[PDB]
């Protein structure tokens, strides 16, 4: 769950920013607060994720939320493999056998929602002597961002 | 000569392993999925006019001959009383003694039942079943 | 040297409480080499009142 | 595919044979429960590369004479049926295959992929050793060689691969009929010397032990089974006689044949009728 | 001499074929039909009026050896979790080897438990049961 | 680990004999069920330090003449395969470990530890006879010696203890590949006096049951059956016949080699991919 | 037997929604309608000579198996003490697990009843009842 | 279904709903049987559970029923 | 499957207390509500325009084996005679074992009804049900 | 498992008493009390502000096996017709069976409703229920 829109408590601010100034701060990867009116409430709110690196093609390097994701995935899954295999007095192992681990892993987390897809196929494992390399790709979940809205008013 | 055309599977082409360890003496085990299909059955039609699936229940069985040591209750795989609820979850996989591929793979096996038979004139076995969550036969050339 | 001082501690956010724009690089540069380490860090910052665009 | 046990029953034990009574440190694994004289007089006599004496091996009913001192010998003993299936099919294949290969080949560089040649051609690829491409390494066979994407693998450009690998030998299709055959093959050492006979024994179950990882019974000779019988004069007409210890080894092998299919179907004809 | 008139069917003159793939080393099948037949007692009468069909249920049985290659789970006619969902129908033909004629279809084949046996001392063995929706006798002469 | 039953049997039946031999107290408590007359005569004949008559043990088919008045021959008999694992699998292993020892060693005293000395290194600790040592004594072992915390055992300071062990032998890890085999083995008394066979029988039954404590067959050659054929004259040829009474033990013994493997994983690769 | 093909809502079809969450360890759900249905009655004759609708009466009902994290009561969609009055209406939708399309949607629902169970080895099992002022099927098409 | 037919209604749509006449009908002929007349909704039920299939359950109220055209 | 990683909770899991000591031998507890909820009604439509609760209804089941000592009337949580109008309200906690941190609280817990069985072969059944003024689900967070 | 050790009142350990004499051939007996809780409510708040207690209803019931002699009705303990008006009240006892210590006692008994069933093959049953004034656990301690 990415930081996006949710409430802050603080008092007050030293300066409101119009739309068209917190339009520019974000998409030069500037991360702000935004104000608003309820009929008798007001909130502050954190516009979106970005951090200061600036591209918007790939969501990892823009959104600290999807980077996170897939930072703490891949350090929990690494050391859990450094345990079984190299910390663990292990006899024997095989390519595949670290796919099949891997792809057990990988279904574990769907089923706790914590990934909403990836490819099963998509992984690679090479084995040299000492040492493995294991490449593999999961999609980053998307948020939902802009609504666009008209009216029409009619006779009858 | 060797055609692998015709080629089957065997006692001695098979390793049963467990967090890379391969149990020792293992002599047999059985595999069992329900899918649960049930037919649609109309008014106006003593035949199911089609089946659908509705509940998945798999269980898997190994035999083993009790080793002095490295046995299920040593390895902490199995479990003799409370010790079981802080066990967790196992991977059990069947790979090929040749290529050391994988055959068939069975995720988030947890433990059912626990047997042991203790006899004069035979060998000393254990029976243990479990219940898996999924199996896959990922990871194939 | 302060910074070092937290290598091997897990904490995945890490805020200093300073402006300084010379102070920000050097825990943007800390954490470069965490994450290369296999400590994956965040930072976050922000400096004085009312700062120019 | 007919199956001959004994002439591979040869080949495997001549080799190995051989090789493990090359080296000392083996042969006093083997012989670890043996006593210290038996064990010290056969590795004086047999073991070593500049051994003396030396064992040999051959088939039954040699017209010539055959030494005696030690010596397997192989008679090719009963066989049965045990299984069959529906129609006598026992696989389907669309490219006609031969054995099953393993080659070792260095990795080389191509253009757009990295590469290993082997001798012959590819019917099916089973496994490269430590190795479980992805869709990005994209795969492909291309007769002789096999090849995946450069760019991304390009710090293994002398990978000191291995292959496991099938034959091509057609493009034709057909089908393979056949059963199952239980054969019973008999295997006894002879020697002048009970104590050598029992070492000789001894070193033949190490080399059936050994052989189950091989490749061709793994795949051709599966459920192998031994059995021992007594010690026994061979004969007692000679000035002294010979000692052997018969041992029977059963195997598991399907006799098939390869029927080929000349129908190929390349077009439809769908139409209607009227009346 | 081959006189037509008496000859029966066996292991030899039959072939199991799915997808016009035949199955290799296929060893058994069993196929069953129940019509849920039920009588109806009057009053006056111990004896059955008649009798009425209700219900058609039916299951086949096919048992194989486990080849290397080109296995149910490798084939794709099997399944062994949710992939199961995305598997369709299917219809299995045993046809005639000496003619190619048809002998019995089942159609719409759905498949029902899977078991596979792994044993130390014989060849792996496994089992599939399918439930279908209507059998076939057609496409005769 | 290859076995020789033969060599075993032997083994264990020598001394085992002539210290149960060498005592009336023992021969008296085994002939108890015997007439006056017989037990007296074997007892004057065999039995005794100073006995004049002495039994003999040895394989069959000995080139020189071997004593007719009391003898055990050992004959080798027929062997079968029972029972398989999957792949041949028996067990694994981290270090290589030979024969399981057992090795008197009094206790020392060490400036931290109460220590054991032993003959040869230690590749895994089974028991220490009496002890049950708990986390406080941190039992640990260091190549030949096991060591546990001084002070608070200070009481034990010479405690005349002894060890079941392993020896040591490598570093490395491998395989245990094998089967277990089902072997019958012939032994038979010779006497030309029958009554003396019939004790020599009896001694031989009361030895065989003996040994079911011995380390080597409680590890190696479990499932003992015995099984004793009827009197009958060996030889008729002679002046005078010879009798004796063959039986047939059976043992259950695992025939088994170690693979070694040299895969060790020390280094982890994990790098991500982009498109 | 496909996902896509089967005519008929499996329960493994249906997803249940609140409030833009899925709601875990779902069991059971029941909604039940009455139209307030009479008959017109007159002296000229017996047969009723019209039917008229009265009064609307809607509820809904959910069965849950309590999670250590996430329930009613944790979430806040169900309340214990006087904090109901601070609890507003709730939305409802039940939908189809391939696409996420809408098959029935819940408007205005509040709550009734709410019932919880504990026993030495059944799961823990969490009931609620609401009441809801309409219910719409729309979107569909 | 009944409510993607239109043959019963969930809202306010209900009043918007006229009578429905059923039939129950001899497969082999299409012969009619038993017939009802003026059906108007009573009840509607529905029911969703993890491994059943869903189950719709609809109550109709009628004016008349009616055993013609049989002879 | 194990002890922390399940995320519902089973009877194990549970763990119930009363004024600092546990019950033995416990068996069952449910625990009911209901909100008085009404729907307003109006001339101009059928339909519901809106819900309000009216009254607070909430009362707790408990189930026991007579112990041969520490029962609810030798402990005096229950009482038989006049004694009652003696005793004061009760508060009942329902507890994480692992950690003894509180899932639901209820509190003001008054008697209703006691009920006790004895049978010839069947273990004493001792049941009681309170009713309470409040039931809250606080300090978990 | 033993005797003295078991920490609940089984059947066996249980024995029933009346007027100094055991009740043979005893097979049930039940308990059941109502203190007649209501709640306060008021025009504040919808929530109970407190509990209180009205009336005390208590019945007993016991089923018997008609024994050919000591019977209810033959030993007076019960009564079938205008003689029960001559009839006082009875005082039971529930006893521990292995040192006749009291577990609970029903002073002031008396009778509402008496049963009986004859069958075929089925022993004799012979019920009765017993309203009482006050029930009482003392002397236990």
């Amino acid at each position: 769950e990415s930081i996006t829109f949710k409430p802050l408590r603080v008092s007050s601010l030293d300066q409101i920013y119009e739309s068209i100034d917190l339009d520019e701060l974000n998409e030069n990867g500037i991360i702000s607060i935004e104000f608003v009116r309820n009929r008798t409430n007001t909130f502050f709110r954190i516009v979106d994720d970005v951090t200061t690196f600036n591209d918007k093609s790939d969501p990892v390097k823009a959104e600290m939320a999807v980077g996170e994701a897939n930072d703490f995935l891949v350090s929990e899954l690494k050391v859990q493999l450094e345990d079984q295999f190299i910390g663990t007095r292990t006899i024997n192992t095989s390519a595949s056998i670290i796919k099949d681990f891997i792809q057990s892993y990988l279904g574990r987390k769907k089923r706790d929602n914590e990934i909403q897809d990836f490819p099963a196929e998509d992984v690679q494992v090479i084995v040299e002597g000492n040492e493995a390399r294991i490449s593999m790709t999961v999609y980053p979940i998307r948020s939902f961002k802009k609504i666009s809205v008209s009216l029409v008013y009619k006779q009858q | 000569a060797s055609e692998a055309k015709q080629t089957v599977h065997t006692g001695n082409t098979v390793l049963l392993m467990i967090k890379g360890k391969p149990v020792g003496r293992a002599q047999s085990a059985s595999g069992q999925r329900e899918y649960g299909t049930t037919g649609v059955y109309e008014i106006g039609s003593i035949m199911p006019q089609e089946h659908v699936y509705l509940r998945y229940e798999g269980t898997i069985t190994v035999e083993r001959l009790r080793m002095k040591k490295e046995n299920f209750a040593d390895l902490g795989y199995a479990s003799l009383g409370e010790e079981i609820l802080k066990k967790d979850i196992i991977d059990i996989l069947v790979v090929d003694n040749l290529t050391k591929q994988v055959i068939i793979s069975y995720h988030g096996c947890s433990a059912n039942n626990y047997n042991e038979t203790w006899q004069t004139n035979e060998i000393v076995t254990e029976e243990i079943e479990f219940s898996y969550l999924t199996a896959s036969d990922k990871a194939r050339t | 040297d302060k910074l070092d001082k937290f290598a091997h501690e897990g904490g995945y956010y890490i805020v200093p409480l300073s402006s300084k724009q010379s102070v920000h690089a050097e825990v943007a540069s800390f954490v470069k080499e965490r994450s290369d380490a296999g400590e994956p860090m965040r930072a976050i910052v922000g400096g004085g009142f009312n700062e120019s665009k | 595919a007919i199956t001959s046990v004994d002439s591979y029953l040869l080949s495997e034990i001549k080799p190995r044979l051989n090789t493990v009574l090359e080296n000392c440190y083996i042969i006093d694994e083997v012989l670890k429960d043996f006593d210290y004289q038996t064990r010290e007089s056969f590795k004086e006599a047999f073991c070593g590369k500049n051994a003396q004496h030396e064992v040999t091996v051959g088939f039954n009913f040699p017209k010539f004479k055959n030494n005696y001192e030690a010596h397997y010998l192989i008679q090719l003993g009963q066989g049965q049926e045990t299984k069959n299936s529906l129609g006598s099919i026992q696989s389907s294949y669309f490219e006609a295959t031969g054995d099953t290969l393993v080659e070792s080949s260095t990795a080389i560089r191509e253009d757009d992929k990295l590469v290993f040649t082997v001798s012959k051609p590819i019917g099916e690829l089973i496994k490269v050793e430590d190795i479980e491409f992805a869709k990005y390494d994209n795969l492909q066979v291309e007769g002789n060689k096999v090849s995946f994407k450069y760019q991304t693998n390009e710090d293994y450009e002398n990978y000191n691969a291995n292959i496991i690998f099938t034959e091509k030998k057609n493009d034709s299709k057909g089908l393979v009929k056949g059963f199952t055959v239980e054969e019973q093959v008999t295997v006894v050492g002879l020697s002048f010397n009970v104590d050598v006979a029992r070492c000789l024994d001894a070193v033949l179950k190490m080399i059936l032990i050994s052989m189950r990882d091989s490749i061709e019974e793994q795949q051709t000779f599966q459920l192998q089974n031994l059995s021992f019988g007594d010690i026994a004069p061979i004969i007692e007409d000679g000035d002294s006689m010979i000692f052997g210890r018969p041992t029977i080894i059963k195997y598991t092998s399907s006799l098939d044949l390869d029927y080929t299919i000349t129908q190929d179907i390349n077009k439809l004809t769908f139409k209607e009728r009227k009346d």
